[PDB]
């Protein structure tokens, strides 16, 4: 993938359903995102390589 | 017999959480995991400048 102002390399899947909503990532506790956010309007979440 | 049995009875149901060495089991696992994948969530996002 090559979101907005993030780059990065994932495996997105339909996930269900952990987030904010409404501005359009989600970290968990690092760095990282995992990951969903964005697709219109889904959960994409996303893995590493 | 039964008071060898009972032993082994309550050497059956006390493993949590104040019966350490089972806290030191945790403690070892909670430690090569601990170091392994979080020193190396440590080492990877971030560290440089
Ligand atoms: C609980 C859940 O996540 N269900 C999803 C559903 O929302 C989605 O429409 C479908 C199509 O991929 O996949 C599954």
């Amino acid at each position: 993938y090559s979101l907005y102002g993030v780059s990065g390399r994932g495996v997105f899947q339909n996930c269900t359903a952990v987030g904010v909503r409404q501005q359009r990532f989600v970290y968990d506790a690092y760095q990282n995102l995992v990951g969903y956010y964005s697709d219109d309007g889904n959960y994409y979440c996303l893995r590493a390589c | 017999a039964n008071k060898f049995n009972q032993a082994l009875g309550a050497m059956q149901t006390g493993f949590t959480t104040t019966n350490e060495a089972f806290q030191k089991v945790q403690d070892a696992v909670n430690n090569n995991a601990q170091a392994l994948s979080k020193l190396a969530s440590e080492l990877s996002n971030t560290f440089g400048a």
